[PDB]
């Protein structure tokens, strides 16, 4: 018997940091009574099979931290300390400054006179790191409230993720899972660092390797990645678009793409209208005045059914496979090695690895995260990446698919909970101002007259209005829908995201912020600006487990408590092991874990500090009266608290949904308060209810299938890992999405040696198959309008394929595959700051650091804040490995210790040495002592520019 | 009749061990400062029982050859800190029967702790400047009894910590060695019939670190 184990309960948990979703098991002093004793790796858990990174192994020292919140805090305007303060203060005065601004600001209907029932004088940012149960009810709290103003970390992440892989393949997710990376037969990671930004990532790559696999890293900089990698390639900031266009011309100059895939699966064979062009770096439709395009100029030619004509025989010059032919012959080896500053031979050698994946039995997969999407390319970039795919025959494949890694724990959930201005809960759009009516907002959904397309987004009535059922159960959902806030149709969609909530803020246009879980005094870019932008708030509202830069950015670098009038509230939230729910991976798992210890000291849950609050709205509205209170009086809470608390298990039979009424539905009959089996059960009649359409499944009459620990695998299920008894991944527990496209007409796999899907005795076998209906019945890509992969993407803003305009502004000056030099959809670039600053991770820390500058053992291994260059700008600049430097912009300056490597070598840009430097964005000023400051201090505002900005570097 | 095989053409530098080594004896941490290395602790001490080695070597075109090497006791068939401890005070190193754990015992301040550190082909021993106690790797010896993987070894996400008996041990480094050669021409073996603890180096044993091989 091990003595630190023999007295203390065991749980399982799921880590609180990266999108892998590793598993914990959990000790608990005096058999659940008491503190924890132990965090480690879970052993069974099929994911990460016991192994943890030093974030996850060293959980115990974040949760058990002397350091963490007690009790709410108290800072009163002007004042320099905090004074500590009770819950029922803190909610009941927060209740008031709610409803104070609410009241005083909330809008009817807005200047055009059309319904809009919102306030825009609060604003709230996060958060990622909270349960699916509580992203969930937080949106529809702030929701009730009238914010329109809702944002977390994803934006920032992977906004340019959604979009692009939704317009290549209908959805915006991780199209396959960490497990399934074990089945490739090559793996490129490019715009990743996956061995220190997702560590158990690399168990499987691995082992891919192992069984024949060719790992490819395209990086700037050589990394722990790099190193465990077979073939590294250097690729100058930004050069993405020219790299993956030359490897588009070397597949189809070489007959490398899957012929019978591209002819039946993608839109290759669509005929585009006469009304296309693209000549000197413009597609047709440009509009030079308002620097944008009319997309319209780009639409398929239409048979007279309505639906896009078709060259099977791949002949007509206007099939999208022989306008993406001409599109990319101007992407040569020299003009792309030029740029890339790769070099011909390694430009060869990973076209020809990666290119050969467009064998039938053969698999290739790209792994992307932060390298893509905090560049300006980012969209076209992804969308580059998703048609060699398509191309090679890679979508719906073991080993294959496009893996956006995802970033924090649940930001996959927090998405899929409407965190975000522009979506409610399952991806159903935030109507705008123009939508006047339900039968509006339904009537902007295209359809398709194609009978093979299933169209699957034609349901979505079904969804709005049982989602509309479970906020507003005794309202008509047509009723319902007026209660929501709606966003100004005549309006810049960004105009509600990140970026611009900063630009207002410093504008004084926000009486309240709420900072949930998210610590914007460092993860914005411009620090200084953010941080004397919050001071213009009347009062802040700081959720988190330790005081930060956020909650006291009023002590801050050169600010004088006096001056600053911001009211600020600071709420102790629990740690993951001290709480229950559900947190949703990179691969869609929506994995179930429980309370170890209760929560320290008198922190709580973020579902019970949230839905008190509301409460105490609630109750204030009731005794009061004020601005239109039915969305606030009428909002279904009963359905979220058991024992007067928070109900994580209720929230979660919500958000599956359960039919209101005796109810006939695809030929079953359901009775009234039975659990909802599927979204294929859902009725726009108001049958049902449900939270969010994409949890249909998750939580059955059957039980809570998140919460499975089941490894019992078919022959054909265990080849390729698809764990379908381990937890529940949306949509209804299809591992691998577009799976149909992983077998020909008669369903017989591509590929039978790891096969996803099979058909045997008239059904599929494997996975589930992503989208009913016998072989050769049914387009492969069912949340697509016309059913198709989109090479030509006709809805994208940049134009319908992939072009190289220049990133990087400052020191390249022209562009070798068109006169546009930069994008036709301001940076001062001055002399003094002639290197390019780039922010990137390192395996120990996380984010801001907030969490993890409070862990002992991780700052031991990385206590400050460092700057990387080359031996080329050390010799130059004169510095020595381990010198004290200042590191400077226009925004502002810090100071870093030199790391002289050479895993930082200099760009060779239009014949001149171009030198990158590198920093970590992992510090601030509140802790650790001679850690540093955000590596934000140096960036600008102007989804924000990260990943290069102009800065000096000097010896202190 | 345990062994740890580290295959290091395996290791991404991720530190799980070293966190997890720290979390399972419950070790404080170090005060560290960066001085141009993401290496920290510089060096194993009294309360770091492991640390990984970072080396940066120049390679022919682009990147590095970036050598990782996650330090701690070999635990020797033959211990030479035991028969240097033993003729100072018997008892203060031990070797377990069961497992073939070397330990150090709360006696070790009864000896030329110093000199114990000296006998250690691998320099391995570290001294308490208070108690005069001999610290290093125990082999999780605690978990290996109780029939648990010693917590450096559970956490390792990449393949490169194993752990079991000899035999098993040895044939898995003897066929690795064969494959991990293909890749890395210059793969060896360290010490595999002296020690416990056998590390597959991708080349030179003395690039990852001087005290690597005796
Ligand atoms: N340890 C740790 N892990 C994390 C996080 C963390 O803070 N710490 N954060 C999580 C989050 S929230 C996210 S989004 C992900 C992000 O994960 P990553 O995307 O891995 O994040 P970074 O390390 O910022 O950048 C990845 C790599 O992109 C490279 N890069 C920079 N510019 C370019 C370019 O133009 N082209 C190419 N091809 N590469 C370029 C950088 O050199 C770097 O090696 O990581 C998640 N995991
Ligand atoms: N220069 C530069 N800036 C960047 C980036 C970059 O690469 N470079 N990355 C950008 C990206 S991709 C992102 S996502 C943002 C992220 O930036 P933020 O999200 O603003 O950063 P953190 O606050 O560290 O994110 C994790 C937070 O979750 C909190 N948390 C953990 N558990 C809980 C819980 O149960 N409840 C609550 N309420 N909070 C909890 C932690 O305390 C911590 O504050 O930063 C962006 N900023
Ligand atoms: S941070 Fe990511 S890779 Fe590391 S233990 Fe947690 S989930 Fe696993
Ligand atoms: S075997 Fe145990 S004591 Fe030795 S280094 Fe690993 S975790 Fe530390
Ligand atoms: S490595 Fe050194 S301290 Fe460890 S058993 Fe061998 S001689 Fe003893
Ligand atoms: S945990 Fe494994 S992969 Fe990570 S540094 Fe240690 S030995 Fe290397
Ligand atoms: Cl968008
Ligand atoms: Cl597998
Ligand atoms: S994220
Ligand atoms: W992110």
């Amino acid at each position: 018997e091990l003595q630190k184990l023999q007295w203390a309960k065991q749980t399982t948990s799921i880590c609180c940091y990266c999108a892998v979703g590793c598993g914990l098991i959990v000790h608990t002093a005096k058999d659940g009574q008491g503190r924890a004793v132990n965090v480690e790796g879970d052993p069974d858990h099929p994911i990460n099979e016991g192994s943890l990174c030093p974030k996850g192994a060293s959980i115990f020292q974040l949760g058990e931290n002397d350091q963490r919140g007690t009790q709410p805090l108290y800072r009163a305007p002007f004042s320099d300390t905090w004074k500590p303060v009770t819950w029922d203060f803190a909610l009941t005065e927060i209740a008031k400054r709610i409803k104070k601004t609410r009241d005083a600001s909330f809008t009817e209907k807005n200047a055009a006179g059309d319904l809009v029932n919102r306030t825009e004088a609060i604003a709230s940012f996060g958060s990622a790191a909270m349960d699916n149960e509580e992203c969930w009810a937080y949106g529809n709290i702030l929701r009730s409230l009238g914010l329109v103003y809702i944002e977390h970390q994803a934006r920032i992440x992977h906004s340019p993720t959604v979009p692009a892989l939704a317009e290549s393949f209908g959805r915006g997710a991780m199209t396959n899972h960490w497990n399934d990376l074990a089945n490739s037969d090559c793996i490129l990671i490019m715009g990743s660092n996956a061995a220190e930004n997702h560590p158990i990532a690399f168990k499987w790559v691995l082992r891919a390797k192992d069984k024949g696999a060719t790992l490819i890293h395209v990086d700037p900089r050589f990394t722990r990645t790099s190193a465990r990698c077979d073939v590294y390639a250097p690729i100058r900031s930004g050069a993405d678009i020219p790299f993956l266009g030359g490897l588009i011309k070397y597949i189809l100059d070489n007959k490398l793409y899957f012929t019978d895939y591209v002819r039946e699966y993608t839109n290759a064979s669509l005929i585009v209208g006469e009304k296309f062009s693209f000549k000197d770096g413009l597609f047709s439709g440009y509009d030079a005045a308002n620097k944008k395009y009319d997309k319209s100029m780009w639409a398929f030619e239409l048979d007279a059914n309505g639906v896009p004509k078709r060259d099977p025989a791949l002949k007509h010059p206007r099939c999208v496979i022989n306008l993406l032919k001409k599109h990319y012959e101007r992407y040569n080896l020299d003009k792309v090695a030029a740029i890339t500053g790769t070099s011909k031979e390694q430009l060869q050698q990973v076209y020809k690895a990666y290119a050969a994946t467009g064998k039938p039995d053969k698999a290739g997969t790209i792994m992307y995260a932060a390298g893509w999407t905090q560049h300006s390319v980012g969209v076209q970039n992804i969308r580059a990446m998703a048609m060699i795919q398509l191309l090679l025959g890679n979508i719906g494949v073991a080993g294959g698919g496009v893996n956006a890694l995802r970033g924090e724990s649940n930001v996959q959930g927090s998405t899929d909970q409407g965190l975000l201005a522009h979506i409610w809960p399952g991806y159903n759009p935030v109507p705008n101002s123009k939508a006047a009516t339900l039968e509006l907002y339904n009537a902007a959904t295209p359809q398709s007259k194609d009978p093979m397309s299933v169209n699957w987004w034609q349901n979505r009535p079904k969804y709005v209005a049982s989602y509309l059922k479970a906020l507003y159960p005794d309202e008509e959902p047509a009723a319902a829908y007026d209660y929501l806030p709606r966003i100004d149709a005549g309006r810049k969609l960004t105009d509600y995201f990140w970026l611009n909530i900063f630009e207002k803020m410093d504008k004084g246009e926000f009486k309240g912020l709420f900072a949930w879980g998210m610590n914007p005094a460092c993860g914005g870019a411009n620090a200084n600006k953010n941080r004397k932008a919050m001071g213009k708030l009347e009062w802040l509202v700081n959720v988190n487990l330790f005081e930060n830069e956020t909650s006291s950015f009023w002590k801050g670098p050169g600010m004088n408590p006096a001056e600053i009038g911001t009211e600020v509230f600071f709420l102790p939230c629990c740690v993951s092991i001290e709480k229950e729910g559900s947190v949703a991976n990179s691969g869609r798992w929506m994995q179930w874990r429980y309370r170890g210890p209760k929560p320290y000291a008198e922190t709580k849950p973020d579902g019970d500090i949230m839905l008190d609050m509301f409460k105490k709205v609630r109750e204030l509205y009731a005794k009061e009266g004020g601005a239109y209170p039915a969305p606030i009086a009428k909002l279904n809470i009963a359905d979220w608290e058991e024992h007067n608390e928070f109900s994580p298990t209720k929230v979660a039979k919500l958000m599956n949904g359960y039919f209101l009424k005796d109810t006939e539905v695809g030929g079953k009959q359901f009775k009234k308060g039975q659990q909802v089996p599927s979204f294929a059960f859902l009725t726009a009649d108001g049958s049902t209810c449900s939270g969010n359409w994409l949890h249909a499944g998750s939580f059955t009459d059957a039980g809570n299938l998140m919460a499975r620990r089941d490894k019992t695998q078919t022959p054909e299920q265990a080849r390729i890992g698809l764990f379908p008894n381990w937890s529940f991944c949306w949509p209804v527990n299809r591992r691998i999405l577009y799976n149909r496209a992983s077998v020909d007409k008669t369903g017989k796999p591509w590929n039978p040696a790891k096969a996803v899907i099979e058909w045997k005795d008239g059904k599929w076998v494997g996975d589930v198959v992503d989208g009913g209906g016998d072989p050769g019945t049914k387009h492969p890509f069912i949340m697509q309008t016309h059913g198709f992969g989109a090479l030509y993407g006709p809805g994208r803003e940049e134009g319908p394929f992939p072009e190289h305009y220049e990133p990087l502004e400052c020191p390249v000056s022209k562009n070798p595959f068109s006169k546009q030099l930069h994008n036709p959809v301001k940076a001062v670039c001055d002399p003094r700051y002639p290197f390019i600053g780039t922010t990137y991770r390192v395996t120990e820390h996380w984010q801001t650091g907030l969490m993890t500058r409070r862990c002992a053992w991780l700052v031991e291994a990385e206590p400050q804040i460092f700057c990387e260059i080359s031996k080329e700008l050390a010799k130059l600049r004169g510095i020595g490995n381990g010198d004290t430097v200042k590191v400077s912009s226009l925004r502002g300056a810090l100071e870093a210790v030199a790391i002289v490597t050479e895993r930082i070598r200099p760009f060779k840009i239009e014949g001149v040495d171009v030198h990158m430097v590198g920093l970590p964005w992992h510090y601030g000023w509140m802790v650790p002592k001679n850690g540093g400051d955000t590596a934000n201090l140096l960036t600008p505002s102007a989804i924000p520019e990260t990943k290069a900005f102009m800065v000096d570097v000097r010896k202190v | 009749g345990k062994m740890f095989f580290v295959d290091l053409s395996r290791c991404t530098a991720c530190r799980g061990c070293q966190i997890a080594c720290k979390q399972w004896k419950n070790l404080p941490a170090e005060e560290t400062r960066n001085t141009g290395s993401h290496q920290n602790p510089p060096d194993l001490s009294y309360v770091t029982l492991k640390t990984v080695r970072f080396t940066e070597k120049s390679r022919k075109g682009p990147g590095i050859d970036w050598l990782f090497f996650p330090e701690q006791c070999r635990h020797c068939v033959e211990p030479p800190c035991k028969g240097q401890a033993d003729v100072d005070l018997e008892g203060a190193v031990v070797k377990d029967e069961t497992t073939g754990a070397v330990l150090f015992t709360e006696l070790t301040a009864k000896v030329d702790g110093e000199s114990v550190r000296s006998a250690c082909p691998y320099d391995i021993p570290r001294i308490d400047p208070v108690t005069k106690r001999l610290s290093k790797c125990d082999m999780c010896n605690d978990r290996v009894q109780n029939g648990l993987l010693p917590a450096c070894v559970k956490t390792c996400p990449t393949g490169t910590m194993n752990f079991g008996d000899e035999q098993e041990m040895l044939a898995l480094a003897e066929k690795r060695l064969a494959e991990v050669k293909k890749t890395y021409p210059g793969a060896v073996l360290g010490d595999p019939n002296d020690v416990r603890v056998v590390y597959l180096f991708t080349r030179d044993p003395k690039d990852f670190y001087e005290h690597a091989v005796a």
